[PDB]
């Protein structure tokens, strides 16, 4: 605020207010998709380490990470998993790397999250940001003058 | 016998022949490249 | 009329690496040379579907 | 498709679905690239764990994974291995890190495969993800009054 008499930083400060519409915008279609990414993967594979904030973390925490190019493999493939007979339920079972992921992982169907980490991937970081940029450049090109004579 | 001439005539089933005999193009040359190639 | 165009050109060339890609294949000590360049003649058969 | 009630949500939310024929687009573009690159440098090296579904995974599933900043370097290059006589045919091999890459690689011609992959990184990270940005801004310039018209 106290930039904003300059005459270089000035309009360029008072601009980034009026485009806060588009990232809640972006806000909203990325809840709306990282719960229904998280709550699919966590229901496929389920660990069992079942603390309430740690299956909080592995629902809300990874996926957003995994849209700003930080992806964990080791905690959700069995080709990158050792194997082994580390639960005491029916079915076969995994051993993932990291104290976060849980202890152990099922092995059933694991192709079908590797496809839900692709669509993941897709409509995040293809979609929505590249939608985005087009928002932010719709919107500056048209507000750009008033911003001027309010300034 | 009319009918037949008549779909296989089109150049969309001739574009759509070709699309389908390229494909098995590439995955013959993939079966060769890739899983067995003999020295 | 032939060598005017593009693809016309392109084709020809994927032809003329797999041409070179089996006469390298054949003589006893070119293997590898030939497993080379096969690879990358069938990136250019790729490139047709465009 | 319960927000398209509301007033700042509402025409947002309609213009997601016209935007869809660029993303099919750039998939067309992607899979004729993504099995160009793949086989090429799958074919250079030749792997010796030989897996129906493992050379589907490295055909397909490292380069989709390579345009999100998700780079091995370790699977596919002599500098970055141990070496070793790790197989039992004529030629020189290499012993790759991780247990998907197969147990052998061929040391033969591999700064073919590092060109290979600086020409994939060319076309997938610049040309087509900032082509596909291009198409978006002229895409949402142009629909976007009809858009505000139907809501
Ligand atoms: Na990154
Ligand atoms: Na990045």
């Amino acid at each position: 605020h106290i930039f904003t008499v300059n005459k270089q930083l000035g309009p360029k400060i008072v601009i980034v207010s009026k485009m806060m519409k588009d990232v809640f915008f972006f806000l909203f279609f990325l809840c709306v998709w990282l719960v229904a990414y998280g709550v699919a993967t966590e229901g496929i594979l389920r660990p069992q380490d079942r603390s309430l904030p740690s299956i909080l973390r592995r629902v809300f925490y990874r996926p957003y990470l995994q849209i700003f190019g930080q992806i964990p493999q080791e905690e959700m493939d069995v080709a990158l998993m050792i194997p082994g007979n580390c639960s005491m339920e029916r079915g076969s079972w995994a051993h993932p790397e990291g104290p976060v992921a849980g202890s152990c992982v099922s092995q059933y169907a694991n192709w079908l999250v590797v496809l839900l980490l692709i669509v993941f991937l897709l409509v995040a970081n293809i979609l929505l940001l590249n939608l985005l940029i087009a928002m932010f450049s719709y919107t500056f090109s048209k507000v750009h003058g008033n911003s001027d004579l309010y300034w | 016998s009319k009918r037949w001439s008549d779909f296989w005539g089109a150049p969309v089933t001739a574009f759509l022949g070709n699309v389908v005999s390229y494909l098995l193009f590439l995955l013959l040359f993939a079966h060769v490249l890739l899983v067995d190639f003999q020295p | 009329l032939y060598l005017s165009d593009t693809w016309n050109q392109c084709d020809l060339l994927a032809l003329t690496c797999f041409l070179l890609g089996v006469g390298c294949r054949l003589t006893p000590g070119l293997f590898d040379l030939g497993r080379t360049v096969l690879c990358l003649d069938f990136m250019i058969f790729t490139l047709r579907l465009l």
